């Protein structure tokens, strides 16, 4: 109904909202021709709408960088970074940067190259302009033949933790600078500045749950079937729904438990503030199936998804257009 | 930079609407929202008379009275925009006015879209629970059962995701919801049966049936007949169980129903109003069942009459129902059983003087002696109208126009007040001042649907002298009156755009110089411009014309024709321009705030500062060569200071957000002026869309400390209704963020000092010696500014 | 449309052709009856909790 109705309305109601704008076309749009690193590969808009990422992948050393974006004039790089430090990298790789839902001081990348390793490491993004702490933390874990699934969302749900799930454990590790979270009641290197200093000051929680004892107590402790099926072969687990607001977590944990061998599912919910708590809210029963599992949870998560403010929300890039603003890069 | 936030004129648009026994057991009363101003009123037989005004320290969203079992008269349930519900009761002992809160408490979730179409609140006609409707999604339910010490409100999730309207039915074993949601196929109807014990929905009656595509809003009849009924644009429905009634009347088709209003206790008669301020009574007929009951035989709808642009509708005894306006002046009109000759059935009785959207105003001092007085652009559609806000109490002299003024600037050499109006033709529906003028003239230009036109009014009498029409499709965006360049007379710069059906973005635009000469206006020169001019300001002698996403400087030639000089592409879309000096401020839509700057020496924009924060701007004002005031669209006032002491190229064009306050209304113009005659060094006057009236007023470093400790020690000295903290609720709030409000000194609550008991007043200063006389003193000082 | 319109007091309007209300400022405060609080439990913990609840009996 074009934008100067738009405009008129609002003059009088007194109600503007970026949602009522979402008809019109994009304001502002970029050629990506002239406006270029000379071998980048840009993945996207911030989430504050005044940088763009990026990065090379030149071993490997991966840098990255940022770029103060403006309509008209050439984009400015303003921060370099390793992000891959002491690992040597000898197989293509694959990056994919997401910021936090409130915190705006730092990312997370990944690294995605018979079993597999994983490259995580946080970069501090640029001060707005102390002005002087900046880190970088990096960190490699060893998957299972059998890898586990990967949701930035609900990883970085909470504000400073991010979930990793190391097919063995369901560590968190949360990093502040400045009192506690983890238990308030995977090694990790220190990086930034080109140095490595022992770890105002950072912090580093690294709160972990192990699987294998969570499922013996709880089958031990639970389950029909407390006669039979004695141990087990191999297990995944996905992350349903993290609660930030009481700091815990859902987990759906599939077995294969057995002359008899069948397939079944289990959850837990783990509560942070108390450590490791098994508060088991499922029992199945073992049938004569991982894509079965997956499908499945998938399914669970989206009927009880309720939608979030554009306020928060875990953004995902990789590989541009910020909807927010309104602006596009085309490449 | 400290400042000083006042208010010169309280809010006057009506936003809540209720009616019901609250004061006493045995006395009709009438409470109005408006903006943060509860109102409350009694009915008696001279009319309805003032009782108390509660300032609540939010913006109310929801009113709603309600007595549950066991009270002798009703209690209050307010939630405000900042979700702080809380149940209020008017307990009075003799002379003593005293209004306890029966609950208080944050009902944010913090985890949830606000709904599209806003904040929904009803309540059990039972009383058996309050349900909420604030994000996408989620109903919260509060239990209202008084035995407990703790008010423990649930969310229950709820599978449509985009409903619209919700409303509890009538005469239900357990509390049941009916609502409208809408889906890909269209909207449709559904009810759900509350729990409190299982804290679930379950099936509910009647089940779901498909609506109209515009169903917009759902009346619950009561017994009964039961049922709702679903109001939609050219169709009206009542679903009840297997009966099912539908009526699409001709009459209803050419505006859309905003708002409803029961008038019988059994739901037998309901008044409708319209967009366009149509008056309509709704009708049910029952008849006799086999078994003795009513079942709603037939419906069937009225043209009451015309009225004032209705937001809401309160039907009070007698047969008088008062209409109350958002974009217009309330009033109280009744309904007549005879009809006016003319065909009328409602007759109005009073008036109540709504300064409505505050579009656009300009200071001036045509009355010389160094007096200001403030002129303004009041009302919507109809409604449309000028108000002289003079200082006695302000005396309003209210020029009605009869269609929608957008800008004004004044013109003193000619006397005469340009400004900008559009109405709406499908011919012309009204008289307007447009349609009657001495003199019209109508654009030339060789280069329903609304017609604009830059008509200038007179300074003395208001009379209409001239209506310029614009060329057809095309819209007046800008208005300026200024001198150019070296010609020694004034023109009226008015900067337009062309609109046409086909495309959704401006790509034509026009920036005309106008020339009023004796009784007649006249185009003296014209330049076509590639976008639309959304402002425009005089700039050293230089029309500084805002085009879509730029900025351009032209300079007036000696052959009376506009020329570029240089442009600044760097922008979004530049929809406010206020400059001081040689300064630049351009308002983005979407992109805060920049700062830019003229060279004289190399004649070309260089830009030199930028607010890198996201916000939506509503308005912009450059307080000093270094303060900049800003209003953003979350009803917030930030002011960012330029930063020259940092000695770095990022830091020297980075500008730092030094102030954060929560308004709570929606700025719509600054202009700089006060009304007063000719501590504080600096004065800025700014319009909501709420009618309120503010000033803006800079602070020295020592006065604003201690102002902020005076208002930090009152804050335990006042008590607040509904139990919000101050702190709260000036706190800045956006979705992105909220943070305390810092460098502002709420001048409503400092006000409150020398209005409070002399025991009060010395434990404010009870350790400070400054004694009371000192803080008085200083009190009255800064309330004699405006 | 006729109307036989409700009359709740007889005498009301009866006189109108034969001012804003006072500001009220609080300096006395007295103990909240009641208080709200909203529910943080995610509403998926409390359904599976209420569902294995109800299983487990
Ligand atoms: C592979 N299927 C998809 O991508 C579909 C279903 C999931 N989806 C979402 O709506 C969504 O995803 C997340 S998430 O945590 O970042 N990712 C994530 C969450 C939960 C599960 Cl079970 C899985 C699995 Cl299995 C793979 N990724 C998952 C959050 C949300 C609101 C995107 C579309």
């Amino acid at each position: 109904e074009h934008v100067l109705k738009q405009l008129e309305r609002v003059k009088i109601s007194g109600q503007l909202s970026p949602r009522l704008f979402r008809k019109l076309p994009p304001r502002v749009c970029v050629s990506l021709k002239n406006i270029v690193d000379e071998g980048h590969i840009f993945l996207g808009f911030s989430k504050c709408g005044r940088y763009v990422l990026s990065y090379t992948s030149s071993f490997y050393i991966y840098h990255l960088y940022w770029w103060e974006f403006n309509v008209h004039s050439k984009l400015k790089l303003v921060r370099q970074v390793r992000l891959f430090q002491d690992e040597e990298i000898y197989s293509d790789l694959y990056l994919t940067v997401c910021e936090w839902p409130s915190d705006a001081s730092k990312v997370i990348v990944f690294g995605f190259n018979n079993h597999r390793d994983i490259y995580v490491s946080t970069v501090a993004v640029p001060p707005p302009g102390c002005l002087r702490h900046g880190f970088m933390l990096h960190t490699k874990y060893q998957v299972v033949y059998p890898f586990p699934t990967f949701q930035p969302a609900f990883q970085l749900k909470k504000d400073q933790v991010v979930l990793l799930n190391t097919s063995y454990s369901l560590v968190a590790c949360a990093v502040s600078v400045h009192s506690f979270c983890q238990i308030l009641y995977v090694v990790t290197d220190l990086r930034g500045r080109n140095l490595r200093p022992m770890r105002q000051y950072l912090t580093v929680e690294q709160l972990t749950l192990d699987f294998e004892y969570v499922i013996n107590e709880v089958i031990r402790h639970d389950a029909t079937w407390g006669h039979q099926f004695c141990s087990f072969s191999d297990y995944d687990i996905v992350i349903l729904e993290v609660c930030p607001e009481t700091n815990q977590v859902l987990i759906n944990i599939g077995l294969l438990l057995l002359p008899k061998t069948y397939h079944t599912s289990l959850k837990v919910a783990w509560d942070l503030n108390t450590g490791i708590f098994e508060t088991v809210s499922v029992g199945d029963l073992t049938e004569v199936v991982w894509s079965s599992y997956r499908k499945s949870c998938v399914d669970m998560v989206m009927k009880w998804l309720v939608p979030e403010s554009s306020g928060r929300y875990v953004n995902r890039m990789t590989n541009l257009a910020d909807s927010e603003r309104y602006t596009w890069i085309v490449l | 930079s400290y400042n000083y936030v006042v208010t010169a004129q309280k809010p006057t648009a009506v936003n809540g609407c209720v009616t019901g026994h609250f004061t006493s057991a045995e006395d009709l009363n009438l409470l109005i929202a408006k903006n943060t101003r509860l109102e409350i009123y009694v009915v008696t037989a001279e009319g309805l008379r003032p009782v108390k005004e509660v300032g609540m320290y939010g913006k109310i969203a929801v009113m709603e009275l309600f007595r549950p079992k066991g009270e002798s008269k009703d209690l209050l349930f307010i939630l405000t925009a900042k979700y702080n519900a809380c149940i209020l009761e008017y307990k009075q002992s003799g002379e003593s006015i005293d209004i306890i809160t029966r609950a208080h408490g944050n009902v944010q979730d913090r985890i949830g879209r606000p709904s599209e179409t806003g904040i929904i609140g009803i309540i059990d006609p039972e009383c058996r629970m309050i349900g909420l409707r604030l994000y996408d999604g989620l109903f919260k339910v509060i239990p209202l059962d008084r035995d407990n010490k703790e008010l423990k409100a649930f969310n229950i999730r709820l599978e449509e995701l985009h409903v619209i309207d919700v409303k509890f039915l009538y005469g239900c074993q357990a509390p049941t919801i009916c609502f409208v949601y809408q889906d890909p196929q269209g909207r449709h109807v559904k009810t759900y049966e509350v729990s409190l014990r299982e804290k679930e929905f379950n099936k509910g009656p009647w089940k779901q049936e498909n609506v109209e595509a515009e169903a917009s809003m759902v009346i619950a009849v009561p017994e009964p007949f039961g049922g709702a009924i679903i109001i939609g644009q050219e169709s009206i429905t009542y679903h009840n169980g297997d009966k099912y009634l539908a009526i699409a009347p001709p009459i209803i088709k050419q505006s859309t129903i905003v708002c409803h209003n029961r008038v019988d206790p059994n739901g037998s008669r309901y008044l409708l109003g319209d967009m366009e301020g149509r008056l309509f009574m709704l009708l049910l007929e029952k008849e006799e069942q086999m078994d003795g009951t009513v079942t709603l035989k037939d419906l069937r709808v009225e043209l009451l009459g015309e009225t004032s642009i209705a937001e809401c509708l309160t039907y009070l005894d007698n047969g008088v129902v008062f209409v109350g306006s958002r974009l217009g002046d309330s009033q109280l009109v009744k309904l007549n059983v005879d009809s006016n000759e003319q065909g009328s059935y409602v007759v109005a009785m009073e008036t109540f003087t709504n300064l409505g959207p505050i579009v656009d105003m300009c200071v001036v001092d045509l009355e010389r002696q160094g007096q200001g007085q403030l002129v303004t652009c009041s009302g919507a559609f109809k409604e449309g109208s000028l108000r002289i806000i003079r200082n006695g109490k302000l005396h309003i002299r209210t020029v009605p126009l009869y269609e929608s003024p957008r800008k004004i600037c004044y013109q003193e050499v000619s006397q005469c007040f340009g400004v900008l109006s559009s109405r709406i033709e499908v011919t012309a529906l009204r008289p307007s001042a447009s349609t009657q003028a001495l003199s019209s003239s109508v654009s030339s230009s060789k280069l329903e649907v609304e017609v604009h036109n830059l008509l200038i009014i007179d300074q003395h009498t208001f009379e209409v002298l001239h209506a310029h029409q614009f060329l057809q499709n095309e819209y007046a965006l800008s208005l300026v009156s200024c001198k150019l360049g070296k010609d020694p007379n004034t023109y009226f710069i008015v900067g337009t755009a062309m609109v046409y059906p086909e495309e959704a973005e401006p790509k034509q635009g026009r920036i005309v110089v106008f020339q009023y000469s004796d009784g007649k206006l006249q185009t003296v020169a014209e330049k076509e411009v590639k976008g639309a001019v959304y402002s425009m300001v005089e700039f050293n002698g230089k029309l500084l014309a805002s085009i879509n996403s730029t900025v351009r400087l032209y300079e007036w030639t000696t052959e009376k024709e506009l020329r570029t000089e240089c442009n600044h592409y760097n922008n979004i879309m530049a929809l406010y321009l206020k400059t001081k000096g040689d300064f630049i401020l351009v308002g983005d839509l979407m992109r805060s705030v920049l700062l830019l700057a003229y060279k004289p020496m190399e004649g070309n924009f260089e830009e030199i500062a930028r607010d890198f924060n996201p916000n939506w701007m509503s308005a912009v004002e450059i307080l000093d060569d270094d303060n900049f005031l800003g209003a953003e669209n979350a009803f917030n006032l930030f002011v960012c200071q330029k930063d020259s002491a940092a000695t770095t190229d990022e830091e020297r064009q980075h500008l730092q957000e030094v102030g954060l306050f929560h308004l709570g209304e929606f700025v719509n113009v600054f202009c700089h002026g006060s009304l007063v005659m000719q501590p504080t060094q600096g004065s800025v006057l700014f319009g909501t869309v709420n009618g309120m009236i503010g000033l803006v007023t800079s602070l020295s470093e020592s006065w604003y400390n201690l102002l902020l400790d005076m208002q930090n020690r009152l804050n335990k000295v006042i008590k607040s209704v509904g139990k919000i903290e101050h702190s709260f609720w000036r706190s800045f709030h956006t979705e992105r963020k909220t943070e305390p409000a810092t460098g502002f000194i709420d001048g409503d609550l400092i006000e409150s000092f020398l209005d409070i008991s002399r025991p009060k007043m010395q434990e404010v200063v009870a350790n400070l010696e400054a004694t009371a006389d000192d803080l008085i003193k200083v009190v009255e000082e800064l309330t004699r500014i405006h | 449309f006729l109307k036989g319109l409700p009359v709740y007091n007889k005498s009301n309007f009866s006189r109108f052709h034969a001012r804003r209300p006072s500001v009220y400022l609080p300096t006395r405060e007295y103990p909240s009856e009641q208080i709200i609080v909203t529910e943080k439990t995610n509403i998926l913990l409390r359904y599976l909790h209420q569902q294995w609840d109800k299983k487990n009996a």
